[PDB]
RNA sequence: AGGCUUGUAGCUCAGGUGGUUAGAGCGCACCCCUGAUAAGGGUGAGGUCGGUGGUUCAAGUCCACUCAGGCCU
């Protein structure tokens, strides 16, 4: 079996997956997304309201772009980063599926 | 001579109101907030407990468990209070104190699950509550129970057929559980025999899973503000062979159409109601639907959602 | 084949539900929360506008003014939005943000008075607005307009009589304006000719105005919590000839009976609904009412009273 | 003169057998996020792949000649 070596595209995808999980897959962001879906959002420090729902849509679209960058690769570290991105997407979707009904 | 024995038996017979200033005067709105807990869910929270009584599984001594964070909890709460049963609703910690006061003052036992896990944390807590003693608890499973579409096959379908006098040509309803659309579509198209009905599903543009299911694409949801619809999957109550069209609605035009419906029609409406009416509007922008009688479902009232972002200032 | 033309025509036909775990099984609830703005006032806010259309005083080009913020204001808001007229509601500025959001969402114009005077300031400001340009504004005057008992004579009375099949014996109604009690007592005693009906009136014990008026005393009202009833005076719309009894209900009995009604019958109720069911229970302590059909009006739900003292179990 | 070796986004650069047209880091415009900065994500503008031909079903990649720059000369 011929294992490959990564491009700069796949290494960029892996670094994006890791930073997105570290900075945007927190518990506070899932709390904020569920607060945005049922109306009442979390306010500013000076007047107004935060927007966690647009941030979570950005997070999902990023993790899907970097997951479908990494399907048919044969490097094991690329497969582990694909597994981490798939697990974060499943965490978000399992937090959101069936909510509000 | 009609004295209802309890408040669970008072469901249905909602008005079908012509919308005069939204559209061309041929959008007809079935106001489903004229129910004893003021939602479309009062039909299914009555019929699931009636079906559980008829199939012999709900006895004196059997409690009811359901994971819900919407109007099904309020429906199951009033029917469990009216028919003398007990209820434990599992739900995340994120939801408000007003919904908890309404559900606790109506008789339920709230189990608040961890908010980062969210909805499957509520579902798993309901499942271990049931599996601790399976002959004592009962799980209703609103996304798979056929009482959920047969109440719409046996109540609201005949109401639309007898209010329109059979002249319904386009039926438009949002899909949260899919029971309303499949019940009405099954009664009009199969039972009574009008195969020319165009059944249109309303969906969020931020989670368009019915369109991805019809096209063949991967089912891939997201977050949205149109609460009531957009489950994130295709539930077993939804039957895609009855769906002839799907329309995606953004959050802002849903909110603006709800505010239009309140300010110009006098109908208290939620975001899903405005989404369904906006789907009727951007279907009437096509020329072939100019002189079609369009029946649209308005599930809830906006007073239920009064502290939310539907009311700006 | 009934397609309604607007949401104001969908009033009435509210169900009559038997109470099983409160009383002996002969208390019959008329749940008026299943109206298009979820109150008893939906009938009168539609009928006063219909009557002003039929009298010719509500021309195209005429704005409506009414000094209220309660259920009547929401009723006038949805009827003026459904039929296409302008409403100006005058209310004191101590009113909640959420009720003002509900009234602005229905397209009403909210003119706010000061919190020192309150309702008298709201009435005086409404009179000054109508006295500014009288050919454009119009007071509806819920406390003295005969459309208010006219709608309960033409709708509510026939509903109670056709649902009980002529077996009503006692009719409990809380008196805020005295319209539903006058209308139903005028349909059953007058038209159908049943003088045996016992029409009782619910008022607070902190403001026992109807008892002081029937006993020939001086009217001295008081502050109370049962909102919807207890206006502080005898309106021009309550006729005292049709009131047989007056039952005073305290605030705690109303809160506890409304909570009891919600958690034992599944009927979402407010403080006046609990006051009326508490009066029915206080009347079933006597031995002569143990086998009489009791019809009781439940005028509002617990959605509106969600930030009040009714929901204090956390 | 000969033998070699470079040229790809605004700059520095990878590109595995000829296969998404074309990618990364920094730089630019807009949105969320950090009170703010750093850290971090999304969308986009931006590419005669030095030039001319040939081969192939298909050329940034393989050849032939030129333009400009680096080594022994
Ligand atoms: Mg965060
Ligand atoms: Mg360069």
């Amino acid at each position: 079996k011929t294992v490959d070596k990564l491009n700069q595209k796949q290494e960029s995808a892996i670094k994006k997956i890791d930073n997105t999980i570290k900075n945007a897959l927190k518990d506070h962001d899932i709390i904020g997304t569920l607060k945005d879906m049922d109306g009442k959002p979390v306010p500013k420090e000076n007047g107004g309201y935060w927007d966690a729902m647009q941030e979570m849509q950005n997070t999902l679209r990023g993790l899907r772009n970097h997951a479908d960058t990494l399907k048919n690769v044969n490097n094991p570290e690329a497969q582990a980063a694909y597994g981490r991105a798939t697990d974060a997407i499943n965490k978000i979707e399992s937090a959101l599926k069936g909510y509000g009904i | 001579s009609k004295i209802f024995e309890d408040n669970s038996l008072t469901i249905g017979h909602t008005p079908l109101v012509r919308l005069n200033r939204i559209g061309n005067g041929r959008i007809l709105a079935k106001v489903e907030s004229r129910n004893p807990s003021f939602s479309v869910k009062c039909r299914i929270g009555a019929n699931m407990i009636w079906d559980a009584e008829k199939r012999g599984v709900l006895k004196p001594g059997v409690e009811l468990v359901e994971p819900t964070s919407g109007n099904t909890g309020i429906a199951l709460a009033y029917v469990a209070a009216a028919r003398g049963y007990k209820l434990t609703l599992t739900m995340p910690e994120t939801m408000s104190i007003e919904r908890r006061k309404l559900l606790k003052a109506l008789g339920a036992n709230l189990v608040l699950t961890e908010g980062a896990k969210g909805m499957k944390g509520a579902i798993q807590k309901a499942e271990e509550i049931v599996a601790s003693n399976p002959e004592k608890y009962l799980l209703l499973q609103q996304f798979s129970n056929p009482a959920n579409p047969e109440i719409h096959e046996k109540t609201t379908g005949p109401e639309i057929w007898e209010d329109t006098d059979g002249q319904v040509d386009v039926f438009i309803a949002g899909v949260g559980t899919g029971g309303t659309l499949t019940g009405v579509s099954r009664y009009i198209k199969g039972t009574k025999g009008k195969t020319d009905l165009i059944s249109v599903a309303v969906e969020p543009t931020d989670s368009p899973v019915i369109a991805q299911a019809l096209a063949g694409e991967e089912i891939k949801p997201g977050p949205h503000k149109i609460q009531g619809i957009g489950a994130g999957f295709i539930p077993a109550n939804l039957d895609l062979k009855l769906v002839d069209k799907v329309i995606g609605i953004t959050n802002e035009e849903a909110i603006s159409t709800a505010r239009r419906l309140m300010e110009e029609e006098g109908i208290l409406a939620g975001i899903s109601s405005g989404a369904a009416v906006a789907a009727a509007l951007k279907l009437q922008e096509d020329e072939s639907f100019t002189n079609k009688n369009i029946v649209v479902i308005l599930p809830s009232s906006g007073e239920r959602y009064l502290s939310t972002a539907l009311f700006a200032d």
